[PDB]
């Protein structure tokens, strides 16, 4: 039939948000409070046109968006953060409900900062 | 370090199936008005180790009319599915994390019925026949009873891990809410395990040793630790079912040595039930788990079916 | 039917207990009001995606984020 | 060699088939089936489907023992042929696991066979698929489904199962 | 008396906790001073492997915080 | 893979003790010490014959109570659903048959044994 | 097809020349038949599994059921015959040839 | 037998019926036929002797096999098609097992060994329930999946059963296995044209069910099983030897009487598509099953055999049996013929 | 004599599980939904024979979905060419391909 296509490797090439899954669990409601915008934008094109070759700007475009968030966090409270994703990577299931304390800290600082 | 892992979990259940053998003997002893063994060491600690030296320098005696593949066969299916039981059960982690646990002990259950009845019948004689064929209507007597329990129990669990049964009662305790299925889960897995008043296959008096009335010591000893490490392992699972304790993260002895003296205490009074009543019959136990236990059961699987949807309690799945 | 009640009370209360037992558990569900909070609490786990729809421009019942005014709150799970 | 698991717990799967349809004697054909229906529960857990097997493992096992029970009341003999003690039964026995010998040297080098369908020749990781179920077991969830999906399945399956106990009572009656 | 059997109780109890505790050592040393984490569904499977490709150890444990990125 | 090691090694450890206690002692074997053991006497015919089975009927209703609760173990997994009420008719009306079955054979003298 | 298919299909053929030549006893043609009922089975689930059909995963439960169900009307026609007989040989059911 | 359980189990084997009748699905199909064998087992064992042991062994036996070959059809489609709906097979193999499965649940030759024998060791309403009600689940999945059909395993299927039953059928001298042979001839007459054109199926399917039940009332209300027995009839009513006489002229497809008619149809439309040797070998063997059908009436109704000395008692005393619908249902076994274009409501 | 109820009386019995395309718990997609969703709408109202004359295209891309013959068939080709190669001697694999790459995410 018909021979297949695909995006060359320089289409595909990008900054990686490269942080482990309890830094992306630790904030992942501010993550998505925040950046609802091109999350939501990449979700419904997504989930619209069913191709992956078709999404990839606004895969780069998310992308930015997440490591400008986390660029923005890093920033001004580091060290909270720090803590509380510990926190969450100490425990083997990942439960929300074992570091409330620090849920506190990082909510506070990160409200009273920004 | 996987193999450390399994050795480090094989070796001293059999070590305490060992001082278990030890510490039965010591309250079979003291229930009725004597002593256990307390001559061969200090208090008697060197007992179970020449008991074990003991059984495997004597002869090994397979059978001329005994088919041998099933005969050495049989001990061997015991030993390793007394042992594979083990290790899905969190102290307070487990060996292996498995989505279905209770299902898997249910496996094992059916599969080591099979040991007993091949035993029975690889070994050519009449009474390891009536032995296997008691440890057939047992079977058929106690499964259905068994399952169903624990069906209804984990219905507010949410699901079949093992894990999640720690999380689940970390308020209260399991044996509260299910009580009469807490007294009728004790008394299944005291048909389980071929214990009194539910011996019915090892008898020595309706028979003279029953299904291993041709075993010779050594293949011999495969049955008893493999029947020893069965009730404690029932115990344990009796422990986690209805009696779990508390668990911190940082600190994992604290629940171990909570759990351990929970489980002591529950083997202990199984060794209490054991010096207290007579055998029943083998349709009799027949007439008991159906008759009985079997209407409520189904009555209270009706009560936790439709209580989760009455108060809004319907548990996680994750 | 109160004699027939005592003996059978006399004689298999096991009977008796199973009988209650099931009649208690069809009967309740039927009488009980708590049991729409189930199916709320059932109905509003979020196992799946949320997708979006396409802003044509007339549905203002939906909203545009998350912390917007409108739509289905949970603030009866957390009261109940 | 680790690839082609399934390829082994099937390999173990008809070595148990052939050797319990050959009958020796049903104890034996016994002890074939439980083989058999056990490494089942294997392969398709394999598949994904952990449920399933420990169902099919379960109930296999039960009914397994019960018609053990019923060999050891009916169907027995003086001399029970459990293996090479009947030329038939030795011969077939030798005859089929020959042949399953063959077509897997076939399939093994060849790549492909035509039997009445088509085979090919690698492991069956191939077919698998490269995403993520979610939050969620499909099989569970399936049979989960089977309650507030399959009311009509439902009442088809308990009538039958109440007409059956109604059915073996009224046949063991004697007159 | 009725204490003597107790050094068998004891020894029950030491070597009832001896698995528990070994397999509680052995799940924090073999994952870098954590617990073990439990893959349940392949949310979780997909999530761990993610964290084994940006580690670049291949050793999930070995977890990169908000300081590997600019 | 690590369930196949933890087998392999239950399967080692049990099948090298008695590999062990058939090869280590002094044996003695005649053809006296393997006949089989009944009493003290010899016995009185095969142990092959048919041992007749008086609970044939609950063995079959075994089976069938069997699979009536192999089909009730998806019960936790269907309580999360979103038709609540017709997943609770449904699960009440299989466990109502199933004790319907088991109350004709009690009213029926099915349970009682033969002989 | 995958090659897994060809050893499921495989086992069910042999059980079903186990079944349609009998050795003279009926309870091992019984055996045979659970034995094509568990390939039946698995190959129902392999496909399901492997297609995520999600609903039809309740399909093999109740094949399943309706095997143990025809498993226990075989063994109690196997009571009545071995009840009039002194065994189970399927050659003795021969009264059915004037 | 409780009454009541009877009619318990007799409402379920016709709700299997209807439950393969009415359903969309291949796994309802299948569970609606398991429902039904295990169902009407217990029928066949009513009054427990060891010949009805046998024969409802080797009926389970039959039935089962059939059961599994229908279940690989089904999974063999289901992998070739990804769906379940009844409607034609997407796969040859799936169409080959399921034909053969029906025709083993048919009785159709070479799978027809167990039907006289089953016929025999059953008693006369049994026989009835299983010749008639049983021998409609399979033709309406034979009704559904008439596109996939092979046209040459079911034309040889037909016309070795029709040659093998109506051969069979002149060895007998019980009455059962004779219904059972001609059972067979039947069978393969319906299943010749179906790929043709299934009205006249629907059609020979209705005869042959009212004539086989007007035959088998009689044979119930006369209390007679075999043909010695049956000569008695004149000593003991001789109008019944009148019903049985025609209801066996009809039997036979001889005109002016209703069972000409399928045969007549089925020479009709098979004759549209240039088959002509067929219907005629179908024809000649009718001959042969019209043959035993004479040795029949010449033994119950045109001679007169020796009766016995208690034929006066029984005299003494006027029948009280259930005949239930026996005048309507030979009054349309003999007359139909004249009301032939009513067959066009089957379409 | 496909007596169907369902459709006169208005229930449905066996409907949902028919097809491969149907509502699921939660809306779980199948492998080849869109394929059996473009068969069942090709051919649907125009009769048998017209399906299998006017959709053989759809039907046998969804058959090949399925099963999946020729993907395995141009893997098989792919993989002994490949073999053939090493072992002869004039190809190299690359080293994203031998067990490290800096792998992407
Ligand atoms: C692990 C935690 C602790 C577990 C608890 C058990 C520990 C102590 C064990 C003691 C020794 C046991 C040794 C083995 C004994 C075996 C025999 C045996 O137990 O047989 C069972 C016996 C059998 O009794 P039976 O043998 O006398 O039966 C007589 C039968 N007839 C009459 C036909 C002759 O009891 C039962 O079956 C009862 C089961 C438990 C019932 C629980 C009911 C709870 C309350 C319900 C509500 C009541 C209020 C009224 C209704 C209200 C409605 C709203
Ligand atoms: C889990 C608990 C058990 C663990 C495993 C067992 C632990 C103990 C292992 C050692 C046991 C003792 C040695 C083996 C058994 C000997 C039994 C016996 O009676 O042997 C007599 C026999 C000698 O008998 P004999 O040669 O006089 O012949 C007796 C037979 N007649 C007279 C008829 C000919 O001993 C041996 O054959 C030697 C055995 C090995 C001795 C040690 C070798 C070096 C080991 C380092
Ligand atoms: C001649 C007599 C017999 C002689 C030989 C005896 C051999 C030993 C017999 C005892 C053991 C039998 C085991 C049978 C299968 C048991 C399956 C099992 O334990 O599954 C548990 C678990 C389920 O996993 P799940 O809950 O889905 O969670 C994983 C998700 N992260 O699964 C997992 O966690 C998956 C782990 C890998 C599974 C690989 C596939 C199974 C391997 C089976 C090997 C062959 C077994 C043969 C048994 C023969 C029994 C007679
Ligand atoms: C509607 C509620 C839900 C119903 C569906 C769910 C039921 C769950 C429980 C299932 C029980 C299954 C087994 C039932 C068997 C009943 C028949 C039976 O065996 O009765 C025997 C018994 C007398 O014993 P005996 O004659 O000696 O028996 C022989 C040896 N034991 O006979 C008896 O003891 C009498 C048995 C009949 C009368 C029972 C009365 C119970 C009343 C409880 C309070 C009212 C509850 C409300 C509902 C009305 C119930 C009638
Ligand atoms: C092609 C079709 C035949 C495939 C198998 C061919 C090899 C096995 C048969 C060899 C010939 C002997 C034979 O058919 O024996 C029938 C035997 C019962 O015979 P019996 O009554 O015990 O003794 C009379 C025979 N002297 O009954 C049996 O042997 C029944 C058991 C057969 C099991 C077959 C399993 C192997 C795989 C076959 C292919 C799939």
């Amino acid at each position: 039939p018909g021979i297949v296509e695909l995006p060359s490797l320089e289409d595909l090439k990008v900054q990686e948000v490269k942080v482990s899954s309890s830094v992306l669990k630790a904030a992942a409601h501010h993550y998505g409070a925040q950046c609802d915008k091109p999350n939501k934008e990449f979700m419904l094109c997504r989930w619209e046109e069913k191709d992956p070759r078709r999404c990839l700007e606004e895969g780069k475009l998310v992308n930015q968006c997440a490591l400008e968030f986390f660029r923005q966090i890093k920033r001004h409270c580091a060290e909270p953060f720090t803590e509380y994703w510990t926190c969450i990577d100490y425990s083997g299931l990942q439960l929300f409900r074992r570091c409330r304390k620090e849920q506190a800290q990082f909510d506070k600082c990160v409200l009273d900062k920004l | 370090m996987f193999m450390i892992n399994v050795l480090t979990l094989i070796i001293p259940i059999l070590l305490a199936v060992a001082f278990l053998t030890l510490v039965e003997r010591k309250v079979l002893g003291y229930m009725q008005f004597r002593k256990g063994p307390n001559v061969v060491g200090p208090y008697g600690l060197l007992q179970p180790i020449a008991d074990a030296i003991k059984l495997f320098i004597k002869e090994p005696l397979r059978p001329a009319t005994s088919s041998i593949s099933m005969f050495i066969l049989a001990p061997i299916l015991a030993l390793t599915l007394a042992l594979t039981m083990w290790i899905p059960l969190p102290m307070p982690y487990p060996l292996i994390n498995m989505n279905l646990g209770v299902l898997f002990m249910l496996a094992m259950s059916s599969l080591a019925v099979y040991s007993i009845l091949w035993s029975g019948w690889a070994s050519n004689s009449k009474y390891a026949l009536i032995g296997a064929l008691r440890a057939v209507a047992q079977t058929i007597s106690y499964e259905v009873t068994l399952a169903i329990i624990l069906l209804s129990v984990l219905l507010m669990n949410g699901s079949f891990t093992l894990s999640t049964l720690i999380i689940t009662q970390e308020q209260v305790w399991l044996i509260f809410p299910a009580w009469p299925l807490a007294m009728m889960w004790f008394i299944s897995t005291l048909a389980e395990t071929n214990r009194a008043p539910f011996d019915l296959t090892e008898g020595e008096s309706e028979l003279v040793s029953g299904f291993n009335v041709e075993y010779a010591a050594g293949p011999f000893a495969l049955f008893f630790m493999a029947e020893y490490a069965n009730i404690i392992m029932m115990n344990i699972f009796t422990t986690t079912l209805f009696l779990g304790a508390f668990h911190n993260p940082y600190m994992p002895e604290l629940y171990t040595i909570n759990f351990t003296i929970k489980s002591l205490l529950l083997s202990i009074t199984f060794l209490w039930i054991r010096a207290s009543y007579p055998r029943f019959r083998y349709d009799q136990l027949m007439h008991l788990l159906w008759k009985n236990f079997l209407p409520l059961t189904l009555a209270l699987c009706m009560w936790h079916v439709s209580l989760p949807i009455l108060l809004s309690s319907i548990p996680p799945q994750t | 039917v109160a004699a027939f009640l005592k003996n059978v009370w006399a004689k298999e209360p096991v009977l008796v207990a199973s009988f209650a037992i099931a009649g208690l558990a069809v009967i309740l569900p039927t009488l009980s009001p708590y049991t729409k909070y189930s199916l709320m609490i059932n109905r509003a786990t979020p196992y799946n995606y949320p997708v979006p729809l396409r802003d044509d421009g007339n549905m203002p019942d939906v909203p545009s984020h998350p912390q917007d005014p409108q739509g289905p709150s949970l603030e009866w799970l957390k009261r109940l | 060699m680790m690839t082609y698991i399934v390829f082994i717990l099937s390999i173990i799967f008809v070595m148990g088939f052939v050797g319990f349809s050959s009958k020796p004697s049903p104890i034996y054909g016994g002890l074939g089936l439980i083989v058999s229906g056990g490494v089942g529960c294997g392969i398709v857990l394999n598949f994904g489907g952990s449920f399933l097997g420990l169902m099919v493992f379960l109930i296999y096992l039960g009914g397994m023992m019960v018609v053990f029970g019923y060999t050891t009341a009916m169907a027995t003999e003086q001399y029970p042929e459990v293996w090479v003690s009947n030329k038939v039964v030795l011969g077939t026995f030798i005859t089929g696991l020959l042949m399953e010998f063959l077509m897997v040297y076939y399939v093994l080098k060849d790549k492909e066979v035509e039997i009445v369908f088509k085979f090919n020749g690698m492991g069956d990781w191939v077919i698998y698929d490269t995403g993520d179920s979610g939050f969620f077991s499909e099989e569970a969830m399936g049979i989960a489904a089977l309650y507030s999906y399959g009311t009509w399945l439902v009442i088809v399956t308990g009538w039958s199962l109440l007409i059956g106990v109604v059915v073996i009572m009224e046949i063991t009656r004697g007159n | 008396m009725w204490f003597e059997v107790l050094p068998g109780i004891a020894v029950m109890g030491v070597c009832l906790f001896i698995p528990g505790m070994a397999t509680a050592r052995i799940h924090r040393f073999s994952n870098g001073g954590r617990e073990k984490r439990v893959a349940h569904y392949s949310y979780q499977w997909y999530l761990m492997e993610r964290d084994r490709r940006v580690s670049g150890v291949n050793r999930y444990y070995v977890s990169k915080g908000l300081e590997n990125i600019d | 893979m690590n369930l196949m090691i933890t087998l392999l090694t239950n399967f080692t450890l049990a099948t090298l003790l008695v590999t062990i206690a058939f090869w280590l002692p002094q044996l003695n074997v005649y053809s006296e010490k393997t006949s089989p053991y009944e009493c003290g006497f010899d016995p009185m015919g095969s142990a092959r014959l048919p041992f007749s089975m008086k609970f044939f009927l609950v063995a079959i209703t075994f089976l069938l109570f069997d699979l009536e609760i192999a089909l009730l173990l998806p019960l936790p997994w269907a309580s999360q659903t979103t038709n609540l009420n017709t997943m609770l008719t449904m699960a009440l009306l299989l466990i109502f048959l199933l004790a319907v079955s088991l109350a004709y054979e009690w009213t029926q003298k099915g349970l009682e044994w033969t002989e | 097809m995958s090659l897994v298919y060809m050893n499921i299909m495989m086992a069910f053929t042999v059980s079903l020349t186990g079944l349609l030549m009998y050795r003279s006893h009926l309870m091992s043609s019984l055996l045979c038949l659970e034995g094509m009922m568990l390939s039946l089975f698995i190959l129902a689930t392999l496909m399901i599994l492997n297609s995520h059909f999600t609903l039809a995963s309740m399909m093999p439960i109740i094949l399943l059921v309706f095997a143990a169900c025809e498993a226990a009307l075989g063994l109690s026609l196997l009571v009545m015959v071995s009840n009039t007989y002194g065994t189970d040989y399927v050659q003795n059911l021969n009264l059915l040839q004037c | 037998m409780n009454p009541i359980i009877l009619i318990i189990i007799l409402m379920t084997v016709m709700l299997g019926t209807i439950i393969v009748m009415i359903s969309t699905h291949w796994l309802l199909i299948w569970i609606g036929f398991e429902m039904n064998m295990l169902a009407i087992i217990p029928i066949m064992m009513k009054k427990h002797n060891p010949r009805a042991t046998e024969a409802s062994t080797k009926y389970f036996l039959t039935q089962s096999t059939a059961s599994m070959l229908l279940m690989m059809a089904i999974i063999i489609n289901l992998m070739f098609s990804g769906q379940w709906t009844v409607m034609k097979l997407f796969n040859p193999m799936a169409s080959m097992l399921m034909t053969m499965a029906l025709a083993m649940k048919l009785g159709m030759a070479p799978f027809h060994f167990w039907v006289p024998e089953v016929t025999q060791g059953i008693p006369l309403s049994s026989g009835l329930i299983l010749l008639t009600w049983q021998k409609l689940a399979p033709m309406s999945v034979l009704y559904q999946i008439l596109p996939s059909i092979n046209l040459d395993l079911i034309l040889t299927l037909s016309i070795l059963s029709i040659t093998i039953g109506g051969w069979g059928g002149l060895n007998q001298t019980q009455l059962r296995k004779i219904m059972a042979y001609s059972s067979i001839a039947h069978m393969g007459w319906m299943t010749a044209v179906l790929l043709y054109n299934p009205t006249m199926t629907l059609l020979n399917l209705i005869i042959y069910i009212i004539m086989t039940s007007t035959m088998f009332t009689l044979f119930m209300a006369n209390s007679t099983t075999t043909t010695l027995s049956l000569s008695h009839t004149w000593n003991k009513a001789p109008i019944m030897t009148i019903l049985v006489l025609i209801t066996l002229l009809s039997m036979g497809g001889l005109p002016p009487l209703s069972g000409f008619m399928p045969k007549w149809m089925i020479i009709q439309e098979m004759t549209k598509n240039d088959s002509i040797i067929l219907p005629t070998l179908m024809a000649i063997t009718a001959l042969l099953n019209l043959y035993f059908y004479m040795r029949l009436t010449y033994s119950t109704a045109l001679t007169m055999f020796p009766s016995t000395n208690n034929m006066k008692m029984k005299w003494q005393f006027p029948t009280t049996k259930r005949m239930t619908l026996l005048p309507t249902m030979t009054v349309l076994s003999t007359m139909l013929l004249p009301l032939t274009p009513i067959l066009s409501i089957l379409e | 004599p496909f007596f169907d109820v369902q459709k006169k009386l208005g229930v449905d019995l066996d409907h949902w599980m028919t097809i491969q395309s149907a509502e699921q718990p939660h809306r779980i997609p199948a492998r080849c939904h869109a394929f059996e969703k473009e068969w069942i709408e090709c051919a649907h109202g125009i009769g048998s024979i017209r399906a299998e004359k006017e959709c053989k295209i759809e039907f046998e891309d969804f058959r090949e979905c399925l099963l999946r013959q020729k993907t395995m068939k141009r893997l098989n080709a792919i993989k002994r060419q490949r073999d053939k190669l090493i072992k002869e001697g004039k190809y190299t694999p690359p080293p994203h391909h031998s067990g490290q790459e800096d792998l992407r995410p």
